[PDB]
């Protein structure tokens, strides 16, 4: 089979990571029981990539949920499809990292990292052949930022050929208060870019300006920023769980998607928010990305697209040649044909037909730029450093992560800026 | 005797290998389970057929073929297809991670850890041969196994089986069909390590079966199914002489002592016609002459290039069904006075032809007309290169900034097999350049 | 005429076998070459990941010398 094992940290990677499994569910047709219904063998052709076969007639994610708080652990057993989740699978701390990195990396974390890891081992040794992992989180509070960029430290070190994708759920001020989630952030981003593979930037200040710009929602909930991040979700994996054009794993998307070991921070897109031109011009627009970055101030260096739903597959082809031919300066042109597309005949649920979208740009430097200039306003004046030296941390480990995603950003801004001659 | 092993490798040559059986079952009136009433001698036989297919007690006529994937899905469809109890257990061979597209995972990583059970396999096949002529290797240019596991095997296969000849279809990149990014790397690194284990290689533009099945078919958009069908034509028309008998057929090998001048020198091109619906075929008889002429029409050539701005170093004409040779003498003799074909001045200007009885077959529910006739026309021509050249460039461009590198290093590879390679692709182009200037 | 006929076969043979040999060698150098190197990478890896489990603990040494 191809396993993937899902991981889900803090509050954020939580709630996120219950809306997956809800929607998934929902497409592979079964239900809080953990029942098949469906009417299409296309449902279960791939059932095996997020769903362990258990007791008779029983589906169950192959899913680890993690917090260092027990109150969001009840919240997803009392929430729909609680009942579909393996109990031992829950692994929770009494602690709660109080937004405080260095609990989730150093501290509170490291002691219960443990037990999270033998569930790990469990569901990846009953695996035909593990394709890799995948880990919703947010980078803003301690636990999922903290201790998941910790899980990710530890699960490379006993799976050091296996792939590490992450959605990574990025603070804005629009969203939340906490005034140290740049802090956060900057922490957690130093230890991605050396760690994983594949990063979705889902940055909160995109998906606030899209519940009230584009949706029209006055003060939007978490429920709507998630809605996004769920659509989006189920279209970037919707080529490993449905049979189409593409036969391929995480290594293979990773391997034509990331030119660079650094540079996997992609900036994904939906629509909408119909016809194939209609779907293809706004899934390329900036308003309809899900992170708060304009690709036109910068250069596309690979991009893959799905559309999903009964279309003119021709009609497909030639509107992406046509994107590419108006808007050929904002794609790298040392990289030949790094735009891809990718037809799955499903639609998701509600949609007649959509379209989810994968870009790496150097643009995103926009959003780390946003971070660098947050966490710097911070450092200067030290501002709330002795929650952090407190637990063991010395000023230098702020320097050298902020200096590391200062290169990032220099990094972008090279690829950015060559040419082919 | 004279028996030849197909190699089918990776998710194009599986696929294409399925394309191919299935028409040559077709053509020697084969079933599904294996059996050929036809066939009298049972269990055994020295016939045309016998170079492609072996015989069991019970009649079963077995393909003289190994399938091969470092992945299983693609080769399981052939486990539960129509074509199931054709094939041997054994002879469907899987790992069960692929090389992701790059060819180090091919050539080493996954590669090696079931390349000996792969090549004990092969020897099984040898072993019922009793005049074994050589390997058939089918597989992609872009993909990780059809790159990385093709050349390894080569390679290896060059240790077991001395000089005993090896041919190749290889499925050139082309990006209406592709999902990749890194294929000019692959596609480079198996030419440069497979150029001295290889004999004959008939590559197969992706893009110019694309736009046959497109203009020619009347296809919106193509699928693999479409084009390998087409494809299989093509290789059934050049297997053809190995498969069936008859005065005026003429060798495989006969061909290719005129298409290849120098051992690196040994990429023909293929032109196929008539490719044509069967909407357009009604009341529309092919000709010798009209069919002979498509073959100089660029559109209709397996890999696209232009050469009416090269040169030939040969031509060779390989016919298919209803076909005597004085209209093809009338038809050659009228292309020659019309046509833009040039020599080179150290090769002999006469085309060689042969000449196949038994028509072209169609298989069920296809998009190809049943035709009379059929012609592949396989020419050496330095025009070939630009193939190199469009796909040398590409990699170029990457390489320059080291795009996608770090996948083949942290594989086990170093850059100097990059420049190592590229520099046999640059050397190779200068060939081709170096046999086209008139001599001294 | 007889000697160079023998001397014609005998070459054909030291070519073959000179390929069969060059080929053999040259393969087993390459898998050699590169079971090192990705060895060497995984290794360098690993490595990393364990100068960051030393900082760990002399980040939890250092919070407990803090009191
Ligand atoms: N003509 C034709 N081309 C194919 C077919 N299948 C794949 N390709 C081409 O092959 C290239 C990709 O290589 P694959 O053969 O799919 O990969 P692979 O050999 O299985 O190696 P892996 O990376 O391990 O999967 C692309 O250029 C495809 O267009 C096919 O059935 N017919
Ligand atoms: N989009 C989205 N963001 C969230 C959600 N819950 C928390 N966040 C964001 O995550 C950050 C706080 O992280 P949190 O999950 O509370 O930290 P932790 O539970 O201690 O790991 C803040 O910037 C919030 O805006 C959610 O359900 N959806
Ligand atoms: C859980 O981690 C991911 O799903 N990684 C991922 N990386 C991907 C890259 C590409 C695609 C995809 O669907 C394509 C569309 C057109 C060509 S590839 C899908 C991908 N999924
Ligand atoms: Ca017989
Ligand atoms: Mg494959």
């Amino acid at each position: 089979m191809r396993e993937i094992v899902h991981i889900q940290a803090g509050q954020c990677g939580n709630q996120i990571g219950a809306k997956f499994w809800e929607v998934i569910s929902d497409e592979h047709g079964i239900d809080p029981t953990g029942s098949y219904h469906g009417d299409s063998d296309l449902q279960l052709e791939r059932i095996n990539v997020y769903y362990n076969e258990a007791t008779g007639n029983k589906y169950v994610p192959r899913a680890i949920l993690v917090d260092l708080e027990p109150g969001t652990m009840d919240s997803v057993r009392s929430g729909p499809f609680g009942q579909i989740f393996r109990p031992d699978n829950f692994v929770f701390g009494q602690s709660g990292a109080g937004n405080n990195w260095a609990k989730g990396h150093y501290t509170e974390g490291a002691e219960l990292v443990d037990s999270v890891l033998d569930v790990v081992r469990k569901e990846s040794e009953s695996c035909d052949c593990l394709q890799g992992f995948q880990l919703t989180h947010s980078l803003g509070g301690g636990t999922g930022s903290g201790m998941g960029t910790l899980l990710i430290s530890k699960i490379r070190e006993e799976y050091p050929d296996r792939i590490m994708n992450t959605f990574s759920v990025m603070p804005s001020p629009k969203v939340s208060d906490t005034v140290v989630e740049p802090y956060n952030a900057t922490l957690s981003v130093h230890q991605l870019v050396e760690n994983t593979d594949e990063t979705y930037c889902i940055d909160n200040e995109a998906l606030y300006d899209i519940c009230f710009r584009t949706l029209k929602l006055t003060t939007p909930t978490y429920g709507d920023l998630n809605h996004l991040v769920s659509a989006t979700m189920s279209g970037v994996t919707t080529c490993l769980r449905f049979p189409g054009q593409l036969n391929a794993d995480l290594r293979k998307l990773a391997v034509n998607m990331v030119p660079f070991p650094r540079l996997h921070f992609f900036m994904p897109g939906f629509a909408p928010l119909l016809t194939v031109p209609e779907l293809t011009q706004q899934m390329f627009d900036s308003k309809n990305m899900m992170a708060a970055c304009d690709p036109r101030h910068g250069r596309y260096l690979t991009v893959a697209a799905i559309f999903r739903g009964r279309m003119s597959m021709k009609e497909v082809d030639e509107q992406m040649l046509n994107v590419q031919n108006k808007n050929s300066s904002y794609f790298v042109e040392w990289i030949p044909n790094n735009v891809k597309t990718a037809v799955c005949d499903i639609p998701p649920r509600g949609l007649k037909m959509s379209a989810t979208f994968i870009g790496n740009s150097t643009a995103i430097q926009e959003l780390f730029k946003r971070i660098s200039e947050q966490f710097t306003a911070m450092f200067r004046r030290k501002a709330f450093l002795h929650w952090y030296t407190g637990e063991g941390m010395d000023e230098m480990e702020f320097t050298e992560a902020e200096s590391n995603m200062n290169d990032l950003v220099s990094e972008y801004q090279q690829y950015q800026d060559a040419t082919a001659d | 005797m004279r028996e030849c092993i197909s190699i089918h490798v990776g998710q194009a040559g599986v696929q294409i290998g399925n394309a191919c059986w299935e028409l040559y079952c077709l053509e020697h009136g084969i079933q599904p389970d294996g059996q050929m009433p036809s066939d009298k001698t049972i269990g055994g036989g020295d016939d045309s057929f016998n170079t492609f297919f072996s015989e069991t007690g019970a009649g079963k006529h077995v393909p003289r073929a190994v399938f091969v994937d470092l992945e299983p899905t693609v080769i399981d469809e052939v486990r539960t297809g129509t074509y199931r109890q054709l094939f041997h257990p054994e002879q469907l061979i899987t790992g069960k991670e692929d090389a992701a597209n790059n060819y180090a995972r091919g050539h080493y990583t996954i590669g090696k850890e079931i390349i000996d059970l792969v090549l004990d396999r092969i020897r099984k096949l040898a072993d019922q041969c009793t005049g074994l002529q050589g390997f058939l290797v089918f597989h992609s240019f872009g993909g990780g196994t059809g790159s990385g596991f093709t050349s390894l095997l080569m390679e290896r296969l060059s240790v077991d089986y001395g000089k005993k000849s090896k041919l190749e279809f290889s499925i050139y990149p082309a990006p209406q069909v592709s999902t990749a990014v890194v294929e000019p790397y692959n596609s480079i690194l198996t030419t440069h390590t497979t150029l001295e284990h290889s004999d004959c290689a008939f590559m197969v533009d992706n893009e110019a079966i694309y736009d046959i099945c497109r203009r020619n078919l009347d296809i919106e958009r193509p699928t693999y199914t479409n084009l390998n069908r087409l494809i299989s034509q093509i290789v059934s028309s050049i297997t053809a002489s190995l498969r069936f008998d008859g005065a005026l057929n003429v060798d495989l090998t006969e061909f290719q002592t005129n298409l290849v001048p120098y051992p690196r020198i040994h990429f023909p091109l293929a032109t196929y016609a008539p490719v044509i619906s069967a909407e357009k075929a009604y009341h529309e008889q092919l000709s010798v002459a009209e069919i002979t002429n498509a073959c100089f029409e660029p559109a209709n050539q397996m890999v696209k290039c232009d050469p009416r701005h090269g040169k030939y170093m040969a031509c060779c004409l390989l016919y298919r069904g209803d076909v005597v040779p004085k209209d093809v003498n009338a038809a050659i003799a009228t292309i020659k006075t019309k046509r833009s074909i040039q020599f080179v001045d150290w090769c002999p200007t006469g085309f060689k032809v042969g000449i196949n009885y038994q028509p072209p077959t169609v298989v069920p529910g296809g998009d190809l007309a049943k035709v009379q006739r059929a012609v592949c026309m396989l020419s050496n021509t330095t025009a070939i290169a630009e193939a190199w050249a469009r796909l040398d460039h590409k990699f170029d461009l990457m390489y320059a900034k080291r795009a996608f590198v770090h996948w083949y290093v942290g594989e086990g590879m170093e850059e100097g097999e990059f420049s190592e390679a590229r520099e046999d692709m640059a050397a190779l182009e200068k060939d081709y350049e170096e046999v086209g200037v008139d001599s001294v | 005429k007889r000697e160079h006929e023998r001397e014609v076969i005998q070459k054909a043979i030291e070519e073959n076998n000179n390929f069969i040999k060059m080929a053999k060698e040259k393969l087993a150098q390459k898998m050699e070459s590169n079971k090192e190197n990705r060895e060497a990478h995984l290794a360098a890896m690993l490595e990393r990941l364990q100068e960051k489990d030393k900082h760990a603990e002399e980040v939890r040494k250092n919070k407990e010398l803090k009191e």
